[PDB]
């Protein structure tokens, strides 16, 4: 009935006009069944199940487009799927690292109350299986470390899949922070020290932190000069906010009073 | 003993003497607290009357 | 995450989406909360046509939140579709909010006595006396009196 | 035979006495407290009536059983009847029985019984006035009734007994409205009774309609009618939504108003456990240990029994991940121990600056953790723990060298020991300045700041908390 | 700390005599 | 009370946290300190 | 009616309101005014 | 009738608002 759906799924797309045409052929469904409440009678899921397959697609697809709403949407359609609210529905081969697609881009915006209410569903089942769930929560347990170093280890073997894109936006986000936490303070750090974490040979990120930074540049070493740094004193910067406080708590006095 | 107020060192030989006497504006607040104790105390009994 | 669908281009689908709102805003009232800035394309947008459905589904999450004056400025430009409703609960609390407002805005226009008056939308004014016809057609006659008091006219 | 045959006659009329007179005269006196005063409320036989439900739900609940007291079900729910100068003889009637019970043997009608019988105060017609005393004389019977836990064909029974009570909530929401007074007395009822639908519920499926049903209750109390109701009805939301993922998180901000005022006193407080959990998950500590002790400090004064002592099993997880935590047998409780026993080698770890003493409770007494679903701290925690070491070994130590520094923690590596400085830095934990050439690492002592800006900050709580107490000693003062 | 010493006295005899002459006389009555 | 949520589920302690120090950490510890005088 | 008999239940409502409002008010004031009973009596002590 | 009430139940509100200006001055004069 109906289709050709799942014909295009294996065959994937050469580009994104057989992929436009793809939502373009779920728009029939979505007027049809729409996406919810049809508990049925649950056979009428089945078919959304064969939809789960092709929006799981539709968010690899929305991350190859690199489209950042697109991938957004599909995955609010996904996770809806798996929070039905018939819990009993065909287990899905992908439903482990597709949580973990928007977990490592939720990661890359910087979520911190996000990331915990998004394992909340199944803490238990997380820690004792999918490895794809596992990478981003010792990537967590990295990131209190920090790591820098220890995820560089972890990032040249990863399953992933898809995480390619991800951990592209991981990279950047992580070197500018080398450059942000190293100082400060630090009082000084080689030239080739550095460059052991900055990796490449003699790249120009360097001389591009030469001038973002600014700071210093030495020959053959570097400086957090000067001095650490401002020299914070306060002097009596702070006695007008600490003759303000004496104002308002003399206030809270009178009216007692 | 402590009639004498300083520090010494063995490699470099060297006295230093050093002194700040006054204890007297902790003394004030130590000695209430501690009378504070037997206040709260008590009111335990009062507190423990009324209710039951 | 049905706020996500509201991206589509095609209204079809808006008027779908809508009838889902209402059907489950109930326990999804607070769902409704952050998409308030989404309803905002929709009630702007004039080639919408279920604009005046949609002043509906955001009166309802102003409703959820609190917000009464605010429910009261999608009340009037929801449409006929807005007041044809006189079922439960929701349309006589939009009545005491909307007569609170226009009868102290007209202890306000009497005392103008007249020129420079403020303007008086027929929506705001119309329910008055059509919501009066009630009280003209069950006979009830203490309220009938009690309107006329209201609005001072 | 003959002893026991003689032990079975004193027992029944003990309740007889008293349950026959407790809601005749709670439920009779709040009769004439319902025609007036009625100021608030109070209606201090509502009060009474938290101690008279609790009373039964110790000793003797209704029944059982026991084939002797089980005619007290349709006997009060009997002859309202009707009007109150025919309730005279109604009255009358109640003590007739007792002549009966005392001459032949006792009838017991119960189970497929209890249609007819739930259904006989809309076959009397009627009470009339009082749908909360009629809430009241067929909710008596099916409250304890709950502690059957039979499963079978009396649960259809609890569903159709949230039948007669939603009839009765019809004529809830129509009766009255202009001094409805019988709505305050009832939100205690419609409190317990939404509480005991969870609990049945609990027990069969989730209610996912039944919230649709609680939210156009909890709503539609705003702004008509919310006296005590509506911060029992965001409690039941909270409590199977904290169960059960999701959003509910910011749900709440969307709902406050706040609300006020705080009701039933210690009621609000468990709203402040569950709510502290849940500000737990964003991982804001600050805001999350001031709820959690506010939580026990504002409930007096038990037993009973182990609830009271969960809240303090979450009480100091937010403590732990501060950093500072007090040591907690100090609110050790001989029923609370045996079972915190392993969480207390727990913190016993956590404490210390050893990482394996840490990974090694994990292991063994992580299948305790699965049941209470406390792994959203165990991954976080680790932060903490190398937190607490570095702090350690800052303070203690003038000059430490960072390829000897880890060793003692564990670290495994040079590289990271400059990684967890950095942090440490970023984030004000340590104010050393490091070098890095070999490299080592020195720290500073700084002070006479101090005692500056710390104190005042403190004195900022200290005056605003005696002036409460001020005002707080006034308001209960003037009263006479 | 003396503020805050003397604060929870002045507490301790108005909110222990008023309670006590307030529920104890009232009794008393009715 | 009982009512609601409940029926559903100088001194000696200020030292015992260092005592609890002394449980996890050099035991008390006598055999030890008697053990480290012969090993150098 | 709907206008109404339901609606004057709002409108009532107001009345309720109003007067458990005032009640919180009146017991504001009935609290304070034994402060003016008792200042009266203390200035009544000075003339006995 | 029942606009009638509606409308009796304000003066106390009113009556009781300047009372408090009332005993708060009437006091504050009393204390001098």
């Amino acid at each position: 009935m109906y289709e050709q759906l799942k014909g295009e799924w294996n065959r994937k797309s050469p580009n994104l006009s057989k992929c436009g045409e793809e939502l373009g052929r779920l728009k029939l469904v979505l007027l049809e069944l729409n996406f919810l409440p049809t508990t049925g009678t649950k056979l009428t899921k089945q078919q959304l199940i064969l939809a789960r397959d092709i929006l799981e697609i539709g968010a690899q697809w929305s991350i190859l487009r690199k489209d950042i709403p697109s991938f957004e949407r599909y995955m609010a359609q996904l996770k809806c799927y798996y929070f039905d609210y018939k819990e009993q529905l065909p287990e899905s081969a992908y439903m482990h690292q597709l949580l973990g697609l928007n977990l490592l881009f939720l990661l890359s915006q910087n979520r911190v109350a996000e990331f915990h209410t998004e394992l909340e569903r199944l803490p238990a089942k997380d820690i004792q299986t999918n490895v794809y769930i596992k990478h981003p929560v010792s990537l967590e347990q990295y990131l209190m470390e920090g790591s820098y170093n220890k995820v560089f280890l972890a990032k040249g073997n990863i399953p992933a899949e898809s995480y390619t894109f991800f951990i592209d936006i991981l990279l950047d986000t992580i070197r500018d922070e080398i450059a942000g936490c190293i100082e400060k303070a630090y009082e000084k750090i080689l030239f080739t020290e550095a460059t052991r974490i900055l990796f490449f040979n003699t790249p120009k990120k360097m001389t591009d932190y030469a001038k973002k930074r600014g700071w210093v540049l030495g020959p053959n070493n570097y400086y957090s000069f000067a001095s650490q740094q401002q020299k914070p004193e306060d002097t009596t910067i702070p006695s007008t906010e600490l003759a303000k406080q004496v104002i308002e708590y003399a206030r809270q006095l009178e009216m007692i009073v | 003993d402590k009639k004498f107020h300083g520090i010494l060192d063995q490699g470099e030989g060297v006295l230093i003497i050093f002194d700040e006497p006054p204890v007297d504006k902790t003394y004030e607040a130590a000695l209430e607290t501690i009378q504070n104790m037997s206040k709260v105390v008590d009111s335990l009994y009062n507190k423990a009357k009324k209710l039951t | 995450g049905i706020i996500s669908l509201l991206d589509e281009d095609e209204p079809q689908l808006k008027e779908f989406a809508l009838h889902k709102l209402n059907a489950v805003v109930n326990d999804f009232w607070a769902e409704i909360s952050e998409s308030v800035d989404k309803i905002e394309v929709l009630y702007e947008d004039e080639g919408f046509r279920s604009r005046q459905f949609a002043a509906l589904v955001a009166s309802k999450v102003f409703y959820h939140l609190g917000a009464f004056e605010e429910s009261l400025n999608y009340a009037l430009g929801a449409g006929d579709l807005f007041n044809v409703n006189d079922n439960s609960e929701y349309v006589e609390t939009i009545i005491a909010k909307c007569i609170d407002h226009y009868t102290k805005q007209c202890v306000e226009n009497a005392d103008l006595p007249e020129g420079e008056k403020k303007p008086i939308d027929q929506r705001l004014e119309g329910i008055v006396n059509k919501m009066f016809q009630r009280c003209l057609d069950d006979h009830k006659y203490k309220q009938a009196i009690g309107i006329a008091l209201e609005t001072r006219r | 035979p003959p002893g026991g045959g003689e032990q079975e006659p004193p027992p029944p009329p003990a309740p007889q006495d008293v349950e026959m007179k407790e809601e005749a005269a709670t439920g009779g006196g709040s009769t004439g407290e319902a025609d007036g005063k009625t100021a608030a409320a109070a209606a201090e036989h509502s009060q009474r009536e938290l101690d008279t439900v609790t009373l039964e739900d110790i000793k003797e609940h209704v029944k059982q059983l026991e084939k002797a007291v089980s005619g007290k079900e349709p006997r009060f729910v009997l002859r309202a009847l009707r009007m109150l100068p025919s309730t005279s003889r109604r009255l009358n009637h109640y003590v007739l029985y007792k002549a009966v019970q005392g001459f032949f043997t006792s009838n017991n009608a119960t189970r497929d019984f209890l249609l007819p019988f739930l259904e006989e105060p809309m076959d009397t017609e009627a009470d009339l006035q009082f749908r909360p005393r009629t809430g009241k004389a067929a909710s008596t019977p099916l409250l304890p009734e709950v502690e059957a836990y039979l499963q079978l064909l009396v649960v259809i029974f609890m569903m159709n007994s949230k039948r007669y009570k939603e009839a009765q909530k019809i004529s809830d929401d129509l009766m009255q409205k202009i001094s409805t007074q019988n709505r305050r007395a009832l939100d205690l009822v419609a409190a317990k009774c939404y509480y005991y639908h969870a609990r049945v519920y609990e027990f069969l499926d989730k209610l996912d309609v039944v919230r649709s049903f609680l939210h156009a209750r909890l709503r539609t109390a705003t702004l008509r009618h919310d006296a005590d109701g509506q911060a029992t009805l965001l409690n039941l939301l909270l409590r199977n939504y904290l169960h059960y993922s999701l959003y509910d998180q910011a749900e709440k901000l969307v709902s406050k108003s706040v609300f006020p005022e705080q009701a039933n006193n210690n009621e609000w407080a468990r709203y402040l456990y569950y709510t502290g959990r849940i500000k737990a998950i964003q991982l804001e500590y600050s805001e999350a240990r001031r709820t959690m002790t506010n939580a026990l400090r504002k409930a007096p004064q038990h037993t009973a029994v182990g609830f009271k002592q969960t809240v303090h099993k979450l009480l100091i997880v937010v403590e732990l991940l501060l950093g500072e935590i007090p040591d907690r047998l100090q609110f050790r409780q001989p029923s609370l121990k045996r079972s915190l026993m392993p969480y207390f080698l727990l913190t016993q770890a956590v404490r210390t600056g050893n990482l394996a003493k840490f990974n090694q409770v994990l292991d063994q007494f992580g299948e305790k953790f699965q049941a209470d679903g406390t792994y959203t701290l165990i991954i976080r925690l680790r932060h903490n723990v190398i937190k607490t070491g570095v702090r350690m070994i800052s303070l203690s130590y003038s000059r430490i060298s960072l390829a000897d520094i880890a060793q003692k923690l564990q670290l495994d590596s040079p590289e990271d020991a400059e990684f967890i400085v950095a942090k440490a830095i970023r984030d004000g934990v340590i104010e050393a300045s490091i070098n890095h050439e070999k490299g080592y690492v020195q720290s500073k002592e700084m002070i006479d700041i101090y005692s500056t800006r710390e104190p005042q900050l403190a004195f900022h709580q200290r005056i605003s908390f005696c002036l409460d107490i001020h005002n707080m000693s006034v308001k209960a003062m003037r009263f006479p | 700390y003396l503020a805050s010493l003397i604060r929870s006295v002045v507490a301790l005899h108005n909110l222990i005599n008023n309670k006590i002459a307030n529920r104890d006389a009232e009794k008393k009555e009715g | 009370m009982s009512e609601k949520k409940q029926p559903v589920d100088e001194d000696n302690w200020d030292d015992d946290n260092v005592e609890d120090d002394f449980s996890n950490q050099l035991r008390a510890e006598l055999e030890k300190h008697g053990y480290k005088m012969e090993t150098s | 009616l709907e206008e109404g008999k339901a609606g004057s239940g709002l409108r009532q409502y107001y009345l309720s309101k109003i007067e458990e409002l005032q009640l919180i008010v009146n017991d504001k004031s009935q609290n304070l005014r034994r402060l003016q009973a008792q200042r009266n009596e203390l200035n009544a002590k000075v003339r006995l | 009738d029942l606009y009638s009430r509606y409308k009796k139940l304000q003066q106390e509100l009113e009556f009781l608002e300047v009372q408090e200006e009332y005993i708060k001055d009437e006091q504050k004069n009393l204390k001098k």
